[PDB]
RNA sequence: CGCGACCUCAGAUCAGACGUGGCGACCCGCUGAAUUUAAGCAUAUUAGUCAGCGGAGGAAAAGAAACUAACCAGGAUUCCCUCAGUAACGGCGAGUGAACAGGGAAGAGCCCAGCGCCGAAUCCCCGCCCCGCGGCGGGGCGCGGGAAAUGUGGCGUACGGA
């Protein structure tokens, strides 16, 4: 299949070829607008192994984020409290470039439902993303039982409450030692159940 | 490719303007090292009209 | 203040512990709701034990309760298939399996 | 003003017609609580808002 | 000149009815409520007024279409079928 | 007399029509009477001639939209009065037969092995 | 072709008409405001008799929604009279009073001992 | 020059659909203080808390190890008792502070992509016939129209598989 040696091409990005076409897309999507659809993936290989199908209802938004880090929309300094918080500068966003992305690709196509997304290219200023969607009602869709579990009203919004792949990589969940401040549901979860007083009837 | 690395394949014609060309880039390569003979061709439309579909990558 | 001699305690008092109290008056309805839905699984599952899948013998890890044996989650496929029961079937008859454990002795 | 609008001279019209006293035959009722309409209002003393 | 006397130049008004709430907050120079942001979409609304939210909620007006949904709801949404003819 | 919706069902839309027009008639004189300061007898019956109004206008509505249905029943697409006014996440639902249909594997897997009814002795 | 003008501008498409597959409402909406609901009773006071006695006209009272043109053709087929002209003002009780003034050829105490008022 | 494919991209009161807003006790994701304590105060505390923004469901979230361990080893997630005011953090001051193992409640596991083999063996819509119908589905017929080789369906997924 072509589809590994495609995927070892990918891998391959600081190669002559791979740069060369990273440069050329680059600077077409700069040219375009900033929220697109695409006719089709750019990495097919990619957009299959991240549950992509050839089929009718699925479609492909081409998005563009800003880059660098987030300051702190207070006005001109003026940080009104202890010096711990006097920061703006070089403060970080919890969330990624890409979580963002589909965010706002979901907000905007707010009648489909985000699958996933992936990365096609950046430049100093900005990067770009892909990011699958899926018609919910479309009866291929509908009638297709491994691919109806999308379609039920619980997974409505899954990119505004991080549950796809990159929401999912910030909320710092995962087995182990590593992980033991997210036991539960969540961080938030995981605080409520620690800091709470359990009142027995009879102590 | 999976005929071509099984040599299987007698000849491989391959369109010249396939939109992404990373699909494709690898496959001269590959074919010379099995051995097989490919040849270049005009247009992706023209090379899917041999089959009865819109377009078509390679034969 | 400190007085005479007595011991020097840290109440973890100084957040907003009032706003967050669980209080446990529904214990008794909690305990009677949850029988009452034992004995309707045990009813809708009519001649097939209450207690659900036999379940193997394990020792517990650490060198504090390493000479007690417990049950554990399933039996692993090597005794399961020594046993000539199969994957599937197990489970379907009654015997709970986990492919996750080994068998070291 | 009599340069009025049409929303204001509807509400104008509506509060005319409640600015009436409570009819006689309702003080004999059976469970009859109301001895005077409380909510009248006099053209100086509360100013109706607006 | 600060009180008594300045009082008298008050005569034309700065708000009027808005056409969601009917309050008489619509300013007319911002052309926006100030209880609830007609123009925007959604509802004005904080949670630092716990009277103002009790004020005009779900269960304060008439309740025209959910009243008669939680009666559908008693029975399971029945349709098409009428009780049997005497 | 007394008009009743029950031998109104019978008729046809066109007298139906017809007395709704007298009883309109008699609405507006009865009115003309209150106004001008009649007899308590019309400023009763004022209110029967507008229920004989309102089960009139009901009889003909029930049955137009009646046979419209009726009208309506085979074909797939029917206006959205006729469809069915159940809560709008009920009708955004799946429906019946495909919240049943199951794919090939796991069904070969359900018939390969069935859940067994079995017991184990003391 | 050649281009005389050096703007790009959107060519002209053809847009089709509604060809609905069903109607989105099953039924025309019933004429509620209709010639019986329009007027609802003329005004039997003191400058009402005076106005039918000396004008020729008549006095009704009529919803908020009426036009000229609606008043006057519901009268023209309640009782089959001609009207000259309309005058309509809304009186601050909140209806709106219609002085309905006739042909010549007609008598508003005629008309109006025929309809009940006098 | 014209004609014809394909690719990108427009315009439609085109045919059929879908989203918006509300409530918000419980939940999920961001943003996020200062009163206060330290007998002053700046790190720390208050506190990932109030306020702010977005998004649901009848629960949500999590979830079948890139785990815990170092034993004669356990075996998805979630909740309770204990571990434990402990290891650890901290102008090592004030203060803060888990997890494993053990006992219970419940108990359920699975699917792709990829590698391959099957003549695309796959799906949608229109028109017609019969049936069913207030969850718009079943059968048949169309040298009917499309999607799809820039990959649909069947087998198959780390417990190995063909
Ligand atoms: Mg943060
Ligand atoms: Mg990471
Ligand atoms: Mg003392
Ligand atoms: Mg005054
Ligand atoms: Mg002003
Ligand atoms: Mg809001
Ligand atoms: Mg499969
Ligand atoms: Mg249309
Ligand atoms: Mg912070
Ligand atoms: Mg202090
Ligand atoms: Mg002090
Ligand atoms: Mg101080
Ligand atoms: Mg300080
Ligand atoms: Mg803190
Ligand atoms: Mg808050
Ligand atoms: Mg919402
Ligand atoms: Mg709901
Ligand atoms: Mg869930
Ligand atoms: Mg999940
Ligand atoms: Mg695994
Ligand atoms: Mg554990
Ligand atoms: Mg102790
Ligand atoms: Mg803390
Ligand atoms: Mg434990
Ligand atoms: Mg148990
Ligand atoms: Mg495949
Ligand atoms: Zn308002």
């Amino acid at each position: 299949g072509a589809y590994k040696y495609i995927q070892e091409l990918w891998r391959k990005k600081q190669s002559d070829v791979m740069r060369f076409l990273l440069r050329v897309r680059c600077w077409q999507y700069r040219q375009l607008s900033a929220l697109h659809r695409a006719p089709r993936p750019t990495r097919p290989d990619k957009a299959r192994r991240l549950g992509y199908k050839a089929k009718q209802g699925y479609v492909i938004y081409r998005i563009r984020v800003r880059r660098g880090g987030r300051k702190r929309p207070v006005p001109k300094g003026a940080t009104y409290g202890k010096p711990v918080h006097h920061g703006v500068n070089q403060l970080k966003f919890a969330r990624s470039l890409q979580s963002v992305a589909e965010e706002r690709a979901g907000r905007h196509c707010g009648a489909l439902r985000v699958l996933n997304s992936y990365w096609v290219g950046e430049d100093s200023t900005y990067k770009f993303f892909e990011v699958i969607l899926i018609d919910p009602f479309h009866k291929a869709i509908r009638r297709n039982p491994d691919t109806q579990w999308i379609t039920k009203p619980v997974h409505k919004h899954r990119e505004m409450r991080g549950l796809t792949s990159a929401g999912r990589k910030s909320r710092g969940l995962g087995k182990g030692h590593k992980f033991h401040h997210t036991i539960g549901g969540s961080r938030r979860a995981a605080w409520r159940r620690r800091n709470t007083l359990q009142l027995h009837r009879y102590r | 490719t999976t005929l071509v690395e099984n040599k299987k394949a007698q000849l491989v014609v391959i369109a010249h303007d396939v939109d992404p060309i990373e699909l494709v880039v690898f496959l001269p390569a590959l074919c010379r090292k099995m051995g097989v003979p490919y040849c270049i061709l005009k247009g992706k439309a023209r090379l899917g009209r041999l089959v009865h579909r819109k377009t078509c990558t390679t034969v | 203040a400190p007085s005479r001699n007595g011991m020097i305690l840290k109440p973890h008092f100084h957040k907003d512990w009032q706003r967050r109290v669980a209080t446990w008056f529904n214990q008794p309805a909690r305990k009677i709701r949850r029988r009452k839905a034992r004995q309707a699984r045990a009813r809708r599952i009519a001649p097939r034990p209450a207690a659900g899948p036999i379940r193997p013998i394990v020792r517990c890890p650490t060198v504090r309760y390493h000479t007690k044996v417990r049950a554990g989650r399933g039996f692993s496929l090597e005794e399961l298939r020594v046993a000539g029961i199969h994957k599937k079937v197990a489970r379907t008859i009654g015997i709970s399996v986990d492919p996750r454990r080994r068998n070291k002795s | 003003s009599s340069h009025k609008t049409f929303r204001i001279k509807r509400f104008l019209a509506k509060k005319q017609k409640q600015n009436r006293p409570i009819p006689q035959w309702i003080w004999m009722k059976t469970g009859n609580k109301i001895r005077y309409n409380s909510k009248r209002r006099h053209w100086r003393r509360t100013k109706l808002g607006l | 000149t600060k009180g008594t006397s300045s009082f008298g130049k008050r005569r034309n008004k700065t708000h009027t009815l808005c056409r969601r709430c009917g309050s008489k907050a619509y300013h007319l120079q911002k052309s926006t409520c100030g209880k609830c942001g007609y123009p925007a979409k959604r509802k004005r609304k904080y949670n630092w007024s716990a009277k103002a939210k009790r004020r005009n909620t779900t269960g304060t007006g008439r309740m025209r279409h959910l009243k008669i949904v939680y009666r559908r709801f008693r029975h399971g949404f029945r349709e098409g079928t009428t009780p049997k003819p005497k | 007399a007394k008009i009743k919706a029950r031998d109104l069902r019978g008729k046809k839309k066109e007298e139906l029509l017809k007395q709704l027009d007298d009883l309109k008639v008699e609405l507006s004189q009865l009115r003309v009477a209150k106004v001008t300061g009649g007899a308590a007898s019309k400023l009763s019956k004022i209110r029967v001639v507008r229920k004989s109004i309102a089960r009139v206008l009901t009889v003909i509505n029930q049955t137009q939209k009646e046979n419209l249905r009726k009208f309506y029943k085979g074909k797939k697409y029917k206006p959205l009065d006729l469809r069915p006014k159940k809560t709008r996440a009920m009708r955004r639902r799946l429906n019946k037969h495909e919240e049943s249909l199951k794919t090939k594997k796991q069904q070969r897997k359900e018939r390969l092995y069935p859940l067994r009814k079995y017991a184990v002795k003391a | 072709k050649i281009r005389t003008s050096p703007t790009f501008r959107r060519p002209k498409t053809l847009r089709l008409r509604r060809q609905p597959k069903y109607p989105r409402k099953s039924a025309p909406r019933r004429n509620k405001l209709d010639h019986y609901a329009i007027i609802k009773f003329p005004l039997t006071t003191e400058s009402a008799m005076k106005k039918i006695e000396d004008n020729n006209t008549l006095v009704f009272i009529v919803d908020v929604k009426a036009n000229k043109h609606q008043i006057k053709q519901a009268v023209k087929k309640l009782y089959d009279i001609d009207v000259a002209k309309v005058n309509t003002l809304i009186r601050p009780d909140g209806e709106k009073k219609a002085y309905v003034r006739l042909a010549p050829d007609y008598d508003a105490l005629d008309v109006a001992n025929k309809i009940g008022i006098i």
